DNA sequence: CTCTAGACTCGACCTAGCAGATCTCGAGTCTAGAAATTCG
DNA sequence: CGAATTTCTAGACTCGAGATCAGCAGCTGCTAGGTCGAGTCTAGAG
């Protein structure tokens, strides 16, 4: 029988919102490692994991895996009407039929349990590869969301271009052009309001603003966001979860068409 | 459609043909007339279809006309040229484009601009655009330039486009000789009556013209009833009552005096008539009804421009004041005269007795019997009442009651099937249909002689107007009265003659209201006759000449006659929940006089359920 | 070749909110002494006026006249990615159709630059008729935000009645009527609180609700509003942006006989 | 000559609101006792009464017992025109058909004054039997405002089983089930927190959560909630209008006979 | 013998449709913009 | 105090029913159906 008991719901909250606009069902690997997760997105384009230690646990013990599937709408209905600065106590029986809410609160006079029903997923794994990137940009992950939606009104494409003291980050839409840099700034004390870039060769790539979007739903996990590309290469963008864990993202790059021809 | 030119054309090359025609067209809608003449013969059809459609301003692109051509326009341009279709061109009226102009573009248009409410319906936002007219004083504000108006429509232009429409003058002279022609398609074998046309009805061009305005008016007030706005229609009646009031003393209507009262069926003071006809039912149920009472008095004065029409009005009086106005001392002055007045008779005065024999018994006019000791009366014998059953939805389970099928039917099956089984195969209904159609082939060249004036004024006429009014018999008194007994004494194989001649001398020409499929089989008209003959179908006739107007129908609807077996088997439809009116029996009392052999068919309310409780 | 800088990019900021929706296209004149924005409406209605000083731009050149016509829409997107501190370094090209918005970082770390198309509108040389008013109210803008919103409800029109007890605001609907005064500052010495009416005739107009909303969008312009009256004269609402110049709001009042027909 | 001047405008404020989604028009019984309120809803299923003690307000008179009848959709807006610290100045004078409303700046500098118009409507009576019930509860208002909410997610007939260790609100539907349990609680500091329960018979009845959720809408009105039951009576939820007056509810039990068809 | 309330009846009273396709439309539903709120 | 969160509100999209149109129906009177005030029958009390 599994129990997760974590202190800190609020992180465990608000990873839901990221998972909503893009994945519906999903499977939790779950062993004495911690808890992991791998889904394929729905438009099958972009792919979304997440991995979490079980030392961040308060308490955390799981004798046998489990791969057990729930749809994600219906559990952000429930963790709606929670608080913030609770004590939940994640627990699931071997038998997995139904998930067990364990919902504490901080002066501890108010317990409410809910139940929810599982289902059945086809647990289909894909092998990521690891490998260095050409270019590593970690910047302020909320500076990151402002940039994507003022070049949203311009185009749903943003030319991706590793420069030597910064990034490029270029819309073209019907409307007209937007071109944002900024200055690799180093020199600040706060590694929050700061980025730094690592050269290895400069690649230009573009990405769809509408995922972008969506993965900027995930910027208030950590202040900073890393993002590494690479020469067709899928895009990466990871979030640290705290000490709990860290949370990246796949989005494989579009195809430049010969628009020039 | 080829029925549009062929017809169109017929009918003015028809209409050509008669001097009063041209002389009561000046020459410059000569002139018109002839350069549509002239004009290109697809191009007739354009200016055909849009004629006999509404008059309001149409897009061509909204338009799909294309058995002209898929790019007719050219035709278009040259017609608007010939100064007919009225282009986008003069459009200076912002009604005129916002009536053209569609809700979504509307609301478009309301949202690049800042009216109250830019969500509502359709004539709100109309006049909430008519309210921008307001201004002057804001635009003047700079530069003076009143036409904010002007740019709405300019706007709206943009947004709409292109449009034509057709100038008054040329609607209104194919109106004018659309109704001449009418005078109260193509296709239609005309019968042989050639022609008799002798006096003009109108007296002046003038005349006419007030007939147009009025018949524009009368349409226009027919539509008013149907909408529940009689309050327009007043004002402008008001204005015909004035338009009446200022040709009352006119000397046109005198001549419709002199006219016979066929001819009388139409006259100035009889339009307004008519016009103040349905003023009183516009008074009445806006419950104005003194007035009303009022109206009908003025009408009583008159009595010649449609004899047919005092009567009414002596109901009129009666149902003002009993309904809502209850007024006694006027109403038993006025059903004493309306049992009286000649023009009050049948169901017209037959409901009048029991109507003073209803207010009679009644408390309020209990008072008053000294004034109501002068009752006719109608006693009747009412005819043996043959209560059947069949099932009803009506439906019916004709034939083998294996098949019961539905095969949604009337209540003729029912009496038919009940008295086809009884040994009455043949004769299906038809209530006097049929007598008019013996009386049509037998006495057709007796009926339409001629030589008489305007017999066959047009030269697409069937009745000579007259047939309707009993100045029809007067006129061949001595005429009918030959042939008519000489049926009496033909024989069955006599009558068999003037049918199946009658059927042949005029297939196809036009039996003005005779129905041939009355006479389903020419041999079974002829073995109907072989089962009539003498008194039985001529004592209807002598009936029906006079007493015309009022006596069209109320006779027994079914006809079940025996083919072979002579016997008939007339028969009145009826059953519970229902009765034989006053008038009804009229038919069947002189009917069962000479012994006809009508039968009243109650019917049982009889469901297809029911009958499966046995 | 033109290049103002303002320090104080709020301020462009503010200006735009009102011109947002209340006008679409404008002529952008620009003399040597100073920034002047007058055009019209689609209805033909209102007038909008702006008498921006030269001597209240940080630093100031230009060299020629320019009158140039730019979409009021496309500046709204633009004003509103920038930040309430960025320093504008508004530079426009001598017949180049390119407008050189840059947006200065008071942190010195990142760099705003953007440019967009240029339209061309048509002057019609907007005549302004000067008249002295009868009745001058000048009453803080917070307040004179509410009434207007406030009777928006009851009414569509509003009759003014300059009453030297107090000015009063009187509007009439099916819902029935209500009348709201005020009373003239005395003893209170704070501007932003003053109710000072100026006195010389009573004066009865009326003027249509559904435009009051667009002018009091200015309130974050100016604490205080005035409002001067008379005799068949046009309402006029002025704002006092500082010592930069002051921005006038023209109305002409509603015809009496509109509400007759 | 009627007159009720109350300076808490905003507890006013809160008791219209609560009004609004339930009754369209109602008799305003008012006497020298005070205000009271008997009007059962336009759904004609609920009923609603209210009472307001003439001694609550700060200065109350009544020279004869009127009975108006106002449509209480409008009123709102009217008072949503009064600020949250007017003191409102009930009044009503002879034999108009007019109610006179003045809200006050508490700084007596802005003066607002509204009238509406009065209608006519039946005085229908109901009777009102006082008799004691089966299930009392003293439970916060707060805590029941996400409760009918909460499981209005899973259906619309919660199945209410009154127990002497806690209640037992549970509910069902097509995905599920939702089942909360409060723990009693009686040793707490405040009276705000307590729960406290007294039992003499246990019920089961029924009920339809629309309703609940529209008799939520009172829960600034005070967050001590008076919810008592008993077999086959209607419910009463009865709210404390600080020392003001009291705002209790009406409901019929659903019958569990309509739930097996 | 007479006055009054309720059921059966009967006779008066009133109203829609014609004929299939065609737009047109008018309410019903959702989600993004607008805005209060509220906390560290 | 700013931003997130939630709520509120209006603008956009769906559907099914209402109105109209054209080449012909309207012959308008029988049928069905819902209605109403008065007449009539009966039961209980005087």
């Amino acid at each position: 029988m599994f129990e997760a008991r974590l202190v800190q719901g609020s992180i465990l909250k608000k990873v839901l919102e990221a998972l909503k606009d893009l994945i519906n069902e999903a499977c939790w690997d779950i062993s004495s490692s911690g808890v992991n997760l791998q889904s394929m997105d729905s438009s099958h384009v972009s792919l979304v994991q997440l991995t979490l230690r079980s030392e961040g646990f308060d308490t955390y013990r799981c004798d046998r895996n489990l791969a057990m599937g729930v749809n994600l709408t219906s559990m952000s209905k429930i963790l709606k009407c929670a608080g913030n600065e609770d004590i939940i106590t994640l627990r699931a029986e071997d038998n997995a039929d139904t998930l067990a809410l364990v919902f504490e609160a901080p002066n501890q006079e108010k317990v409410s349990d809910y139940e929810m029903k599982l289902m059945d997923l086809d647990v289909e794994q894909l092998g990521i590869p690891e490998q260095e990137y050409s270019c590593v940009v970690k910047m302020p992950s909320g500076e990151f969301a402002r940039i994507c939606r003022d070049l949203s009104h311009i185009g749903d494409a943003v030319v991706i271009s590793c420069a030597k003291d910064g990034v490029k980050f270029s819309a073209s839409g019907e409307l007209g052009n937007g071109n944002i840099k900024l200055s690799q700034t180093s020199n600040v004390d706060k590694e929050e309001e700061a980025v730094t870039i690592e050269m290895n060769e400069p690649v230009q790539l573009t990405f769809a603003l509408r995922y972008l979007n969506f993965f900027t739903k995930a910027t208030p996990l950590s202040s900073t966001v890393t993002l590494s590309m690479s020469a067709d290469v899928p895009l990466v963008v990871e979030y640290k979860i705290a000490d709990m864990g860290h949370l990246k993202y796949y989005l494989a790059p579009k195809i430049e068409d010969e628009e020039g021809s | 459609h080829p029925y549009y030119l062929r017809s169109f054309l017929v009918v003015l090359k028809t209409v050509l043909e008669n001097e009063d025609d041209m002389l009561l067209f000046d020459e410059q809608e000569k002139g018109i007339v002839t350069k549509f003449y002239q004009l290109s013969a697809t191009g007739q059809k354009l200016y055909v279809r849009l004629f006999q459609r509404k008059l309001s301003w149409i897009k061509m692109t909204k338009l799909e006309y294309e058995e002209i051509a898929l790019d007719l326009t050219p035709v278009i341009e040259e017609l608007t040229n010939a100064g007919f279709l009225q282009t986008e061109s003069e459009l200076q009226e912002l009604s005129e484009v916002l009536e053209l102009l569609s809700a979504p573009e509307l609301k478009s248009l309301a949202k690049t601009f800042h009216l109250v409410n830019p969500n509502g319906q359709k004539q709100q936002l109309v006049d909430a655009f008519l309210k921008l007219a307001k201004q002057h004083s804001v635009c003047t504000w700079g530069k003076n330039k009143p036409g904010i108006g002007a740019v709405i429509l300019k706007r709206a232009k943009a947004l709409a486009g292109q449009s034509v429409r057709i100038c008054k003058g040329p609607r209104a002279v194919f109106s004018r000789i659309l109704l001449l022609f009418s005078l109260t398609l193509g296709r239609m074998e005309f019968p042989s009556y050639t022609i008799n046309r002798k006096t003009h009805i109108f007296q002046d061009r003038d005349d006419l013209i007030r007939y147009a305005a009025a018949t524009h008016m009368l349409s226009d007030i027919s539509s008013a009833m149907a909408n529940g706005n009689w309050e327009e229609a007043k004002e402008l009646a008001q204005c015909a009552k004035r338009d009446w009031n200022r040709l009352k003393n006119h000397p046109s209507l005198r001549c419709h005096e002199d006219l016979p009262l066929f001819l009388r069926c139409f006259t100035v003071g009889w339009i307004y008539t008519r016009i103040l006809s349905r003023f009183v039912e516009i008074l009445q149920r806006l419950h104005m009804y003194e007035e009303a009472v009022r109206e009908l008095e003025s009408l009583l004065s008159q009595r010649i421009y449609c004899p047919d029409s005092r009567g009414r009005w002596w109901d009129r009086l009666a149902l003002n004041l009993h309904q809502h106005l209850k007024r006694l001392e006027p109403t038993i002055k006025c059903i004493t005269e309306g049992l009286a007045d000649p023009e009050v008779r049948t169901g017209h005065r037959l409901s009048l007795y029991q109507r003073a024999v209803r207010l009679r018994e009644s408390p309020s006019c209990k008072k008053f019997k000294h004034l109501f000791q002068q009752l006719p009366e109608m006693a009747v014998q009412d005819v043996k009442h043959v209560t059947i059953t069949g099932r009803l939805c009506f439906v019916m389970e004709a034939g083998e009651a294996a098949d019961p099928t539905t095969v949604l039917c009337s209540v003729e099956e029912l009496a038919l099937a009940h008295y086809r089984r009884s040994g009455f195969d043949q004769g299906i209904h038809g209530e006097g249909s049929t007598f008019s159609t013996l009386y049509g082939l037998l006495l057709w060249d007796i009926i339409f002689m001629d030589g008489i004036p305007d017999v066959f004024r047009n030269a697409c006429q069937a009745f000579p107007l007259d047939l309707c009014t009993d100045s029809f018999f007067t006129s061949r008194r001595p005429a009918l009265e030959a042939r008519l007994q000489l049926i009496h004494d033909a024989p069955e194989e006599s009558l068999r003659a003037w049918v199946a001649a009658t059927w042949h001398e005029q297939e196809g020409r036009v039996a003005s209201l005779v129905s041939w499929d009355r006479f389903t089989s020419l041999q079974q008209a002829q073995d109907l006759v072989s089962c009539l003959g003498g008194p039985v179908l001529s004592g209807v006739c002598r009936h029906l000449a006079a007493d015309f107007r009022h006596c069209r129908g109320g006779l027994p609807d079914l006809v079940v006659w025996n083919s072979q077996s002579r016997h008939f088997k007339l028969v009145e439809v009826k059953g519970p929940n229902d009765r034989l009116s006053h008038k009804q029996m009229i038919w069947l009392a002189e009917l069962q006089k000479l012994g006809a052999e009508v039968e009243v068919c109650h019917v049982v309310a009889v469901g297809a359920k029911s009958q499966s409780l046995s």
